[PDB]
């Protein structure tokens, strides 16, 4: 959909980290559905030989299942699902600012007019210092730009939505990290089970080993590292957002670089989109700056009059 | 797509080697998840830290099925070397690092925008009939050629001032070669730990009754074969990366000379570009010299003067 | 098929919730076919040691299967299939509008004419208030659009179908919420099974544990929560959008804003489809209103004549 | 593609019902391969003909492979063939229904005729001459004349044959007959999907017991799927019988433009016959607008007005 | 795509039957890999080569789990008929052979080039407005029609010499019908060996203790059902191929006559094409005669004379 | 894409044989990972070297995990590496064959040259100037002039280099050497895939028995797959040797238009050298029509007639 222009480098990094986290969560869930089980043996009372526990195979399976659903902690068996939920939430928040129909229409119109202005030879002609069809197309594009400016600057939906998105991402990162750091060393290979099934088997205390414990711990460590990198990127994004006020865009640099100084101060969501484009590439921002100048409008009118007369 | 001009033969070879290594990593990870286990039997006669080895009849251990499963799981998680358990995950991480280092300059916008603009401009100049006419017109062709001349001049005055792409490519090559060095150190050092029979002393005598067990690892030989193949592939990858770094550091890539082109062609006033433009031209020459020779027309001032003369001729 | 214009934001949210519910149902069915089983042990009569039940492994498997059939309730084993059926029903009720060819032809024709009724430069010119050839071309478009207006202003099929579909959605949500909330605490990890197979195994009373008991409970809670959110969205939609009838969409705000105040009062399914686009994007509604105004059509013909003087 | 205008609502409903039946067949076949088996326990009290009813566990002195052999034998001999082969029969029925529904779309003569009819309908629907008449460049006029000639060639070529109507009628008859056979044999054979089956296979020389009490695990789920498939077949047959009644209630080989000729100013449109009439009836079932637009090209008065306007813009 | 005009109803039916048999082969191969086993129990009372048959209590064989598994494996390898074991592999091989014999002329370049050239020219002639005008102008349309006339003449004088496509199609039909004959012989003769219960005498007495075992094949009935269905599909395929061969041998396909077209139309000078052209036109006639009637315009000399007259009329 | 004209019939045959070999490799690897194992029973009579052959079942007093350990050890040690690693070697060989066959399509110099040649040939084949010459607008004339200039530039660029023919020859030599090595080592090591294998692993301290008689369930299936792979390798090597003989029988670095210039209206087309000759030979192997039509742009008389027609339509 050619939406990569609106996505800066930190947005791309967040998208790739979200994809990696989703892959990790899917792999962990597949392991949880594949070979997640515990192996439990009863604690017998005090030439080597084996100890006969007098337990059948299905009694052992019953003990394993009971201690898996009672003795094994919730974070040792529901971690991949929580990770999947977190990745889904982050992916939805990342894609939320261009999925709402009003904001989607606004950004689609912005992308269309930016592509028109970038490929318009009139901007190149204005920067260097024609044809009647080119002049008419330039006038139509000027009218579309004026209509877009009158249509977008009144509202502040996109900027507020992006602020809500990044605040939600930061709060979710803080909550996930705080709630995850408490369950790092808690995941252990060995466990003690007291399931109160002495009337079915005859043993009170069992010792269990969780098969998917150390691998789950390593996946947890990797997920913690990746989410810490994601949180650092989110903090940098918030610092960039709060560094320069994006509510208005000053075209002093644009009007000084260009030969036309009649460039108005774009504010609100249009200014936010221009800031995102400038963080992506300054060429489109220069095209929009030179296409917002009234001196260029006078030059286009004079060229059209010379063509007609 | 259109980025194949930005990938020389060494880049394509490294990409294919990375694809094969990623396939090996996926296969090894599937084997580790599914078919990786450990079959342990106790040693009733123990004389040292390890197990002692000494009609016929079978030896009875008086152990249940789940006691055997418990012994297998404990000796698999405790007394099995970390390299055998985590080989394909480390290989997958290394392949992901290599792919990220290969595609970082294509995904980082500050270099991606410049690269895609250069690719588009080179493709438009290679298909321009004005280049064919000059190396050997309608007013529309003349004005398109003049607009492309102005675009080339703006691109040269915009890109040649910065050398971010060359720096990023050099950093990627350095990271790739040092990662290869670390891999060929640590994987070769830990390649002897992937053995078949392992003796464990996990101290579970209070549950099973035996102290030392001898365990067989069914996927030991296949993991060793995968490790040897991955070592060979990483050796080839490192040799190609060493050649690429030697090519980069053999001559100054931030200064391209059109001496061969200006000697071959009549135009002897082609300017010498620097920074990212020279490096991109060197990459194109390593891909195919025809594109560079065709694009060299748009830099000579004599060609611009001839284009202006033709525009004046078709203007009246 | 460019049907996102037809779908408002609440329809997209409900469709995404239905997709999530379908994914949850498929996941639950995969777990049901993967490792859904019950482990049963007999209740034996009154230096710990194991209790020998003197049961073969096949006797244990027979007991497990018989208690799965008898002791386990139906909603604890056939929940994912019912969830899948409900998701399919909701998705069909969300997609039957264009599946039926009779409604599909009208919808396609409306979308086709709506494409030209807004993209045309005359729409922009009327919004602000170009050649006479463009006016002559737009004369046939105006005639076709008025023919469509006459053709659909006496038909109520689309609005009736949409109202029936959303009423079915609301009733299905109510039924699903009621029965799911009724069947929450009945699902239990432990069961007391009396399969009356004493002549086959020797034991009368067995104690069973369901392997996928807690996980199915968590999935049931998640499904109930998603159903509640979906129903809240649907009820808000029926409380605001469909509480005021949409068969009439006589342009009032548009005729206030537009200079061409005499806009025809198109009704029935054409007005309902215009209301859908209004709930999608108000800019499309404005350009339609300024374009489809009868005074604006006469002004288009008059301007073509003026340029053809 | 463009063939979707030839499918009425009942054809789309049959396609969706067949897709759901195919999903049921895939689900049942996956269950048959994966989980379908038998679990059998011998009965040591066989006083009656079947297993007889008669604490500590009962010891049968049977190994694991003896149990597996008993399960396999009582799954083979004394299990009803419907429970074992339900998804395969459903898959075969879905294959037959999909072959019958899409036979005419793949039979080369009828496929060529339908493609030509669709192409000509698309040409006539986007033709500006119809928009002009129902309310102009010379290239548009000569294209309209060429389209008129092609319409006349289509009318004189397709109206002679009768393969499309006969093939569609045969497809409907085969579909309703197959529905009748399914609704008979599946219903007559749905009571034999029992959870518990008392088998007597006479393998006493290998196991030691004559009769066994097996329990089919997927019997309840297979019964649920069979009931769902019976309901789907009932809906499919109702749709097919409605289609057959629609075909046989009136001669689809004769189509009248009386309403269309009274609606417009052209009252010389003749009645079309055979495959042309049948395809126009299908179009009316889909959308009468296409046939209303196409009826312009079948009138001589429209051709006279077209050449009159050609002479008018010529001079 | 556009090649659907080259496939008559028999070709479409054979393609669909091949697809059905291919999916049957895939399903049978999945069953053979996954579930195909042989549950064996020893017979304590043996009186002949095969097994003998002679409160109640179970029989104790004193065999371990792995002894049972070894008996199963040996009696599955040795005393199970190869047809039951390797049915879906044979079905897959036969379907691959049939698909190769159906798509060989599409994939062999010496006939693929001729077929694509004929398809392109026939599609351009079917969409040619000159055919519509003649069966009952612009200078560009006239010169396009003249160029297409010259192209048709060149293609006719280039392809009418050789007859490689007709020969290849005849060879494919002969190979397919003889393949069907061999399949319906050997499959019908070897279908009785797919039985549920098989007695084995594999002589592993020194390892297990019993001479003769009786084994149950769980997938024997399902493989027998698949074999019956495959036999029925092979019978239908062979009947279709026999009809195709009878159609090819009933009349000469290297001699195409436009007698019906020249009787219907005014042009009664249409020449008779031969070799590949006649065969492809006969295939078109079996597909749809409208394409052949439309293409017959470009072969009559009267149409070319009228086109020359119109070109002269619009030239001045 | 458009590279299909560069592949002769033998290249297509090798590609399809490699696809079938890859399918065999995938199937064998799936079998190896899924169901490849051994079933070992100890031999209680060890009077001879191997198992000695000498009613109630024999009791070995071995647990299930002892049997699993014995199976794993005798599968690791006393099973030949060919039966264990047949599909992996087949997969590696198929990857090598696919890399060698498609090496020139990914090497940047040869890939760029081949893409340029294909684009120029496609432009020349659809040029109406060639059709007019073998049997008019000024824009067509200037397009033909531009195409002629591009053809001249391509000829003066490609005739100097000879890397495409060298690369193709090296690929063919590497492929035939790999085929020889495969046909040697696979055939020499194909009799070691035995169903019944006698192992002596010396695990008496853990089990109590010295020698075991294991059964390899997938040994016969792997032998059948090995025979099929050997047959495919033989066909592949025969095709590769045919290609090598075709390259070595005549100097493909020199291409002549003698028959073409006798058939065509121009008798001045010169003989080309190096990679241009090899590419024209490949096009001849694909279809002589393309080279016959492309030979127009290589003649000076064609250029003279083109500019004469340009001057004629100019005035
Ligand atoms: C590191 C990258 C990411 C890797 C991600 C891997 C995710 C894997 C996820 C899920 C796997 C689920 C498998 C099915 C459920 C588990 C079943 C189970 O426990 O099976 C165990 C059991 C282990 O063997 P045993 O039967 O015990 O016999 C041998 C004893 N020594 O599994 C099996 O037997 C069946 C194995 C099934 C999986 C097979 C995978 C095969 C993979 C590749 C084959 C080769 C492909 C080659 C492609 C070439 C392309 C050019
Ligand atoms: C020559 C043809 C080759 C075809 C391909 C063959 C190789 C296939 C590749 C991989 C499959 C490997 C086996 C399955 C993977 C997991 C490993 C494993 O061992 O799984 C075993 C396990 C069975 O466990 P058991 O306990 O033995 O079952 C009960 C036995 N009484 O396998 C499975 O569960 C999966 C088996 C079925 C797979 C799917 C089969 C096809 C599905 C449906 C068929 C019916 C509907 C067909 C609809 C067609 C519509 C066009
Ligand atoms: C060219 C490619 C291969 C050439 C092989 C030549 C072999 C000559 C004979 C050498 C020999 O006898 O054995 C070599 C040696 C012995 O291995 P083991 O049996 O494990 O060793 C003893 C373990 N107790 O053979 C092998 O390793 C077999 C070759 C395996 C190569 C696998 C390459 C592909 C791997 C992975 C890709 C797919 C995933």
């Amino acid at each position: 959909p050619t939406y990569r222009i609106l996505k800066p480098w930190w947005d791309v990094f967040m998208d790739y980290l979200a994809v990696v986290m989703l892959m990790v969560a899917i792999f962990a869930g597949t392991m949880q559905l594949t070979k997640d089980q515990v192996v439990c043996l009863p604690v017998l009372p005090s030439d080597p030989t084996g100890r006969k526990t007098n337990l059948d195979f299905q009694q052992y399976v019953f003990i394993n299942q009971m201690c898996y659903h009672l003795a094994l902690p919730w974070y040792s068996k529901y971690f991949p699902y929580l990770a999947l939920i977190h990745t889904i939430i982050l992916m939805v928040s990342s894609n939320f600012w261009f999925k709402y129909p009003k904001t989607c229409s606004k950004v689609e119109h912005f992308v269309s007019i930016l592509g028109k202005c970038f490929e318009s030879p009139w901007t190149t002609k204005a920067l260097s210092e024609l044809d009647k069809k080119d002049g008419e197309q330039a006038k139509a594009l000027f009218e579309k730009v004026r209509k877009f400016r009158a249509h977008v600057e009144d509202s502040d939906l996109i900027y507020k939505l992006y602020v809500v998105q990044t605040l939600i991402k930061t709060a979710k990162f803080i909550f996930i990290l705080c709630y995850t750091a408490n369950f790092v060393n808690a995941i252990s290979f060995e466990h003690v089970c007291k399931p109160k099934v002495e009337h079915l088997t005859g043993y009170e205390v069992f010792e269990c080993t969780h098969n998917m414990a150390y691998m789950l711990k390593k996946l947890l460590i990797s997920y913690i590292s990746i989410i810490c990198v994601y949180g650092f990127i989110c903090l940098y994004t918030l610092f960039w957002l709060f560094r320069i006020p994006l509510k208005e865009y000053s075209f002093e640099k644009v009007r000084e670089e260009s030969s036309f100084s009649d460039i108005p101060d774009v504010k609100n969501d249009f200014a936010f989109l221009l800031h995102m484009v400038d963080q992506y590439d300054q060429l489109y921002s220069k095209r929009f700056g030179v296409f917002l100048s009234e001196v260029s409008e006078n030059k286009l009118r004079e060229i059209s009059l010379n063509h007609e007369w | 797509p259109a980025y194949r001009i930005l990938k020389p033969w060494w880049d394509v070879f490294t990409d294919y080697i990375s694809i094969v290594m990623l396939m090996i990593a996926v296969f090894g990870g599937t084997l580790q998840v599914t078919q990786d286990k450990m079959i342990c039997l106790p040693c009733k006669w123990v004389t040292k830290d390890s197990c002692n080895d000494s009609g016929p009849t079978g030896i009875k251990y008086d152990l249940d099925r789940h006691q055997y499963n418990y012994v297998d799981a404990v000796c698999y998680e405790n007394r099995l070397h970390w390299f055998a358990k985590y080989f394909p995950y480390l290989v997958l991480l290394h392949t992901l690092i290599f792919l990220a280092c290969s595609n970082f300059w294509f995904k980082f916008p500050r270099t991606s925008s410049k690269l895609e603009h250069f690719v588009s401009i080179l493709l438009k100049c290679f298909d321009s009939p004005w280049t064919t006419r000059a190396l050997s017109l309608d007013k529309k062709e003349g004005e398109q050629a003049k607009a492309l001349f102005e675009k080339v001049k703006k691109f040269r005055t915009h890109v040649e001032e910065g050398d971010i792409v060359y720096r990023l490519y050099m950093r990627q090559t350095i990271i790739k070669v040092i990662k290869f060095a670390l891999i060929i150190c640590y994987t070769v050092y830990y390649v002897h730990n992937i053995k078949f029979d392992v003796d464990c002393t996990v101290d579970i005598e209070s549950l099973t009754g035996y102290r030392t067990y001898r365990c067989a690892h069914p996927l030991a030989t296949l993991f060793k074969i995968l490790a040897s193949f991955y070592i060979s592939l990483v050796i080839f990858y490192g040799l190609i990366c060493m050649y690429t770094l030697w090519w980069m550091l053999r001559r100054s890539l931030k200064k391209y000379s059109f001496e061969s082109i200006r000697e071959e062609s009549s135009y002897s006033d082609i300017p010498d570009v620097k920074n990212d433009f020279a490096f991109m031209l060197h990459l194109i020459d390593q891909y195919d010299p025809l594109y560079s020779k065709r694009f060299a027309v748009f830099l000579s001032e004599v060609s611009e003067n001839k284009l202006r003369q033709l525009n004046l001729n078709n203007e009246w």
